[PDB]
């Protein structure tokens, strides 16, 4: 299967594993990818950006059904925007992402998170599939869904997804007025987390002649409240954030007989962001910043096979990213990537190379940097599925439009960072006997070097945070994972999984002690747990399915200074769920009962943004 | 395996001698970061020598809030204006416990975001980014009246019975621009009486002497470096003088102001000394000892010791410093890692948690006749306007009781001090110590712990007649320079009162030398000549030492003689102590005395330096070891 043969470090959750990982809005399931440090905010509908291996959170690229989405305004992408109702396959690639048949924007990013949309099967007869997954509970959370699927002409299929997601989200978090132990404590309710998400999707799959002409039309309107940080003695926020993201996406694939595969990608993305703060003390009575984004994306990637085992890829891209506000930037980008000697050989080298070059015409930088990537999957010992893997990858951040064109707080001369990665790993899998149908363990020691890091440093006056290239973070962590399914007796799967990360991410920007950043030399960076880990346990019985999932994160620090005054404590998030399917005259009903944060721990991952406590979520679903 | 641990601060807490004249407690307010609510209020107790970084959280078992902006001590209470948390902590002074929580909130639940506090006739007036000034009683601690002063306000001050509030309008930079107004509020009716067009974005505002208000005005863009300092006459409430020198903030004593500028493009920081009367800069660098400064966050002035407290914030991410400088710019000490972005340092003398007692720190000055100098006719010379010589003597005793520094002026000016009890003679080791305000430079031209040495000859005498009067025979102490060619015995100098009151003071000696002690722009009193002296010409008699100050430019170093002189060395770390066994008579013979009572100190060096004036022996407080 997958996750073993991949040269780059791949982790995959299928539909049954994401079923076992009880979560919504994707980012609660991203936390189990064994290297991911998530930067999160409050609960449902918060900003939930992702860092791949404690790199920058803008070094990730999340791809919605074959094309990466690109947030330009504060390029840390909102992962909680995507919901888990229609996700067939979730996958994290730390590198080249195995095969070289991708659009060019998938390359030159230090890690990609691939969300795959449910591809309909259409079993015999049955033109029409109807699915609803009404989820409710957890302080006013409501979520109806519709999944109208329809076959048209035996090669055309249409999927219309709808998701209303009104919410209240008042969490009974526990606020501590300090950091030490002898502190008076309060039971305060979270305010202004009213999320009113709405997602619409019309996807057309055209299995022509192999040929695919997959299309998607996505709409997303939201009216989420943006809660403030829990400042002491004062919690009254009225910040509203309206998003109106939409895109029309096209994905043509053609197999031009032997030694030729061709692909076209197209995308028109329009985004709207209205940030209202009526409690702000601007003399016109509150900020009403509106941001308009547009992305024209094109790709004409081709793959040519020299032999049956060796291949090359030439992937040309194109992007016009325009922005308007309330100056008014426009970025023209051109990526082309030549994938090198990719060999898929049996018990010898599975080596692969990739050189991608980029060209941006923006009043800003005009970079033409070349980015190499080498991934080898050498495999001795033919009798067992044991892989040695090694990939070197040099990626780089682009400075976001908030980093360049925010109202004279962001710099214009930002150097566009670096991400230099040398992961080496051992991947083992076996299916010995029938007591253990599947066993797998994968350990990757990796060394990430970030140079010229774009960081927001405060200035303690008006236009508070300012962009500066002051950071040279060196990451030297090791990430292990395991998946062990054992079946005692019969039909009683005790499917287990686990993950662990010894993350050593030291800021080494300036070695001398006589410097403001010399106190940060050889010190852990701000939001990065050292001993982050996770685990899951699925109990598959025919009368009731059970699932458990726990998150451990070690002593997260703050600001990189590493004193006990700005320590964040280690947390454990334990969760349980139950699943049941009913067959009612060929209609599949599904009952789901999820308890999230089972041990009622009021924990925070970013300071003064407390995560929800024990929540109960009830899902009733109708299939066909 | 969690090997991640809190790595220590490595550097020590204090990197200098922590001495201060008459200051009991010193409170440092630290902002922390925005939306991170790790603000703090640290203290240093000079009496107990105790440093407490988390004093508010150690007392009330709860954090201070988010971005605590201002602190002020008034009427045995400490008022802390906390911005993002929108609170005013009004904590009690002797206990340190919070007594009442004032909610700086509007009609709805929206925060007013208050910034600064000013006091006038037991009412606390607090300005906000809401554009409001609130009056709070010091007894009931309730918001009595709210006035609207227009756009966003940053700092508030009291002068001539009127509140001056700097309407910054800072948050409107992306819209209608920053405001350009300072509002004037009366006490009696408490309405906005006048609005002064001052210049764009007025920030820190402070009253001064000669009945005036000094306010710093920024640019329309803060990074543009269009800073100015505006002197506003409080009689007419109009802009009087606009100084074009770049200021972020400033601290005022007398006619002079210590002000720092800090650009944001090149990150260049400078701290200058400025004359508020002449309108010109005096020293383009305030730190004249080579101490590196990177990010001064704010500058304060000790109201009753004269020192200058500049806080360090660095990258606004690591814990800052608090650096104490003297008037001359030499570093006294620095508190390291005292808090996250230390904003405001305030001072007190009443402490928290007896003249009849001996207390080993002397009792009362008997004779005080100083030579003319730069410190004469000021508060450090025990003189105020219109008081006679006996009033100067009893103020000298009062300043000696409160451990305040007393100056001696130029050459020959002498002071005579006694104790509660006679100091017994300790054979083989030292007997008494004289505390001095001299500080050491870390690097000089030569060794021997150089810095600002102002040597003075000490004399001792025994109260044999027991009348408590300085009529006994005086014995000079043989110092390290005694008996050599480096000293000039039988030196008689005389000073003439200048015919202008504000003139340079002329001195002539019996060695054929004629000269002046010069006026400098730091000390701008009526005369450098002592005003309680009724005679035109005064004379002094004593030994002249060799001049120890060497011109290295603007970085004059007083090189220290080894031993045997007052204010010759810093007051700790040896060679500042004295024993009875060094005393010799007029003929130079050694005299052994079983006890001692009377200590006389006069300045040994007749030398002009320049911007630090003449060599002046400053006596802190004499103290015995028994
Ligand atoms: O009158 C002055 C006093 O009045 C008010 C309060 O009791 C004290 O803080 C003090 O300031």
């Amino acid at each position: 299967t997958r996750e073993v043969r991949s040269a780059s470090p791949l982790q995959v959750f299928n539909k049954e594993e994401l079923k076992n990982l009880q979560a919504l809005q994707v980012s609660d399931a991203v936390k189990h990818f064994a290297g991911v440090t998530v930067k999160d905010y409050g609960g449902i509908g918060g900003l939930k950006t992702v860092s791949i291996r404690s790199l920058g959170a803008q070094h990730t690229a999340v791809s919605y059904d074959g094309i990466t989405v690109s947030d330009c305004q504060t390029g840390q992408v909102d992962i909680g925007r995507f919901s888990l109702n229609n996700v067939d396959r979730l996958s994290l690639n730390n590198g080249q992402s195995d095969n070289i048949f991708q659009p060019a924007r998938f390359f030159a990013s230090a890690g990609i998170l691939n969300i795959q949309t449910l591809t309909p099967h259409f079993k015999e007869d049955k033109p029409t599939n109807i699915a609803a997954e009404f989820k409710t509970g957890s302080w006013g959370l409501v979520n109806p869904s519709l999944f109208l699927e329809q076959q048209l002409n035996k090669k055309w299929s249409m999927t219309a997804n709808g998701e209303w997601m009104s919410s209240d989200g008042h969490y009974p978090f526990t606020l501590r007025y300090g950091n030490d132990a002898d502190v008076q404590v309060s039971k305060e309710k979270r305010r202004n987390t009213d999320v009113e998400n709405l997602r619409a999707e019309i996807s057309a799959f055209a299995n022509l002649s192999k040929e695919q002409w997959r299309l998607k039309a996505y709409y997303y309107q939201s009216s989420r409240g943006l809660p403030n940080a829990t400042t002491l003695y004062y919690d009254f926020s009225r910040q509203n954030l309206r998003d109106k993201n939409t895109f029309i996406q096209s994905q043509y694939k053609k197999e031009f007989s032997r030694k030729w595969v061709f692909q076209t990608s197209a995308k028109w993305n329009w985004s709207y962001q209205n940030y209202q703060d009526p409690d702000a003390l601007t003399s016109v009575g509150g900020t009403d910043n509106s941001y308009y984004q547009q992305e024209y994306y094109l790709s004409a990637s081709a793959l040519y096979r020299i032999w049956n085992n060796l291949s090359f890829s030439l992937s040309t891209d194109g992007s016009i990213n325009t922005m308007n506000a309330n100056v008014s930037p426009t970025r023209y980008s051109w990526l082309t990537a030549f994938a090198g000697k990719y060999v898929n050989e049996w018990v010898t080298l599975s080596a692969s190379a990739l050189a991608t070059v980029i060209n941006e015409k923006a009043n800003a930088g005009n970079h033409r940097k070349l980015s190499p990537n080498v991934s080898i999957s050498l495999k001795p010992f033919h009798n067992e599925e044991l892989r040695f893997r090694f990939f070197y990858k040099d990626i780089f951040r682009l400075p976001s439009f908030n980093d360049l064109y925010y109202d004279k707080a962001g710099n214009i001369n930002l150097k566009p960072e670096s991400a230099t990665q040398y992961n080496i790993g051992i991947t083992y899998s076996k299916a010995i006997n029938n007591f253990i149908p599947y066993l797998s363990a994968t350990v990757d020691a990796y060394h990430n070097k970030v140079t010229d890091k774009i960081v927001a440093t405060p200035t303690k006056n008006l236009f508070i945070w300012s962009m500066v290239n002051l950071g040279k973070v060196d990451i030297k962590g090791i990430d292990a994972t395991a998946s062990l399914s054992l079946q005692p007796l019969d039909k009683l799967r005790i499917n287990l999984s686990g993950n662990y990360t010894y993350q050593r991410a030291l800021d080494v920007t300036n070695s001398n002690p006589n410097s403001p950043e010399g106190k940060v030399y050889k010190h852990q960076i701000a939001y990065t747990p050292r001993v982050s880990a996770s685990g899951q346990a699925g109990i598959e019985t025919p009368w009731l399915n059970l699932s458990y999932s726990f998150l451990f994160s070690g002593k997260r620090y703050m600001l990189g200074q590493n004193i006990s005054d700005n320590r964040l404590d280690s947390y454990s998030d334990h969760s349980i769920s139950a699943y049941r399917d009913f067959k009612i005259q060929k209609v599949t009903a599904s009952l789901n009962l999820e308890v999230l944060n089972l041990m009622n721990r009021n924990y925070e991952i970013v300071k003064n943004f407390p995560m929800p406590g024990r929540s109960v979520r009830v899902t009733i679903g109708v299939r066909y | 395996c969690d090997d991640l641990e809190d790595k220590p601060s490595i550097v020590p807490e204090s990197n200098g001698d922590v001495f201060e004249t008459g200051t009991a407690e010193m409170y440092i307010l630290s902002e922390g970061l925005f939306n991170q609510n790790n603000s703090s209020l640290a203290r240093y107790s000079f009496n107990r020598q105790r440093c407490t970084n988390n004093y508010f959280s150690a007392n009330n078992q709860r954090g201070l809030g988010d971005t605590a902006n201002d602190i002020a001590i008034y009427g045995n209470k400490i008022y802390v204006v906390v911005n993002v948390s929108s609170t005013v902590e009004v904590i009690d002074f002797p206990t340190g416990k919070s007594i009442r929580q004032i909610s700086m909130l509007r009609d709805n639940g929206s925060s007013r975001q208050p910034r600064a506090i000013a006091f006038d006739k037991d009412k606390a007036y607090i300005c906000s980014y809401d554009g409001t000034v609130a009056r709070i009683d010091t007894t009931s601690l309730e918001i009595e009246e709210i006035v609207t002063v227009g756009r966003n306000a940053e700092d508030i001050c009291v002068q001539n019975g009127k509140l001056y509030v700097s309407n910054s309008g800072g948050l409107d930079y992306s819209g209608p621009g920053v405001d350009t107004t300072v509002s004037v509020i009366d006490i009696t009716t408490f309405k906005e009486t006048k609005k002064i067009e001052v210049g764009p974005n007025p920030g820190k505002i402070l009253p001064g002497l000669e009945e005036a208000v000094y306010v710093v005005t920024r640019g329309t863009d803060i990074e543009a470096g269009d800073y100015h300092l505006v002197k506003i006459d409080s009689r007419t409430d109009a802009v009087a003088i606009t100084y074009d020198e770049k200021v972020l903030s400033f601290a005022i004593d007398g006619p002079i102001a210590y002000l720092y500028t800090y650009d944001y493009q090149t990150k260049d920081s400078a701290i200058k000394v400025f004359d508020l009367n002449a309108g010109t800069v005096i020293r383009d660098n305030f730190i004249t000892d080579g101490t590196a400064i990177q990010t001064p966050f704010s500058i304060q002035l000790n109201p009753f010791s004269g020192n200058i407290y500049i806080t360090e914030a660095y990258n606004y991410t690591v814990k800052g410093d608090v650096l104490c400088f003297n008037q001359q710019g030499q570093l006294q000490y620095r508190l390291n890692d005292i808090g996250l972005n230390p904003n405001t340092v305030v001072f007190s003398d009443k402490a928290s948690q007896d003249p009849n007692a001996p207390s080993a720190f002397a009792n009362k000055v008997f004779e005080y006749i100083p030579a003319p100098g730069q410190f004469i006719n000021t508060t450090t010379s025990a003189y105020e306007d219109g008081f006679s010589a006996g009033q100067v003597l009893e103020h000298a005793t009062e300043k000696l009781k409160k451990k305040s520094v007393i100056s001696l002026g130029g050459f020959g000016g002498t002071i005579t001090v006694g104790f509660h009890q006679s100091i017994r003679n300790s054979k083989g080791e030292y007997d008494f110590r004289i505390l001095g305000n001299a500080s050491y430079n870390q690097n000089t031209g030569t060794g021997a712990l150089g810095g600002s040495a102002e040597p003075g000859i000490v004399l001792v005498s025994k109260d044999e007649n027991g009348n408590g009067l300085p009529d006994d025979e005086w014995y000079e102490l043989a110092g390290s320079e005694y008996g050599k060619d480096t000293e000039t015995r039988n030196y008689e100098i005389t000073y003439y009162r200048p015919q202008p009151a504000n003139g340079d003071v002329r001195w002539t000696d019996n060695q054929g030398g004629e000269g002046f002690v010069y006026r400098n722009s730091y000390h701008q009193q009526d005369s450098y000549y002592p005003n309680w002296i009724e005679e035109d010409e005064i004379t002094f008699r004593g030994t002249r030492l060799k001049d120890n100050a060497i011109n290295e430019g603007g970085t004059w170093v007083g090189y220290c003689y080894p031993w045997g002189y007052a204010d010759n060395h810093p007051n700790r770390s040896e060679f500042s102590q004295f024993k009875i066994d060094w005393a010799v008579d007029q003929n130079g013979n050694h005299v052994e005395l079983d006890k001692i009572d009377f200590v006389k100190i006069y300045t040994a060096v007749n030398q002009n330096v320049g911007w630090m004036g003449e060599i002046s022996t400053e006596v802190m407080t004499v103290e015995d070891l028994h």
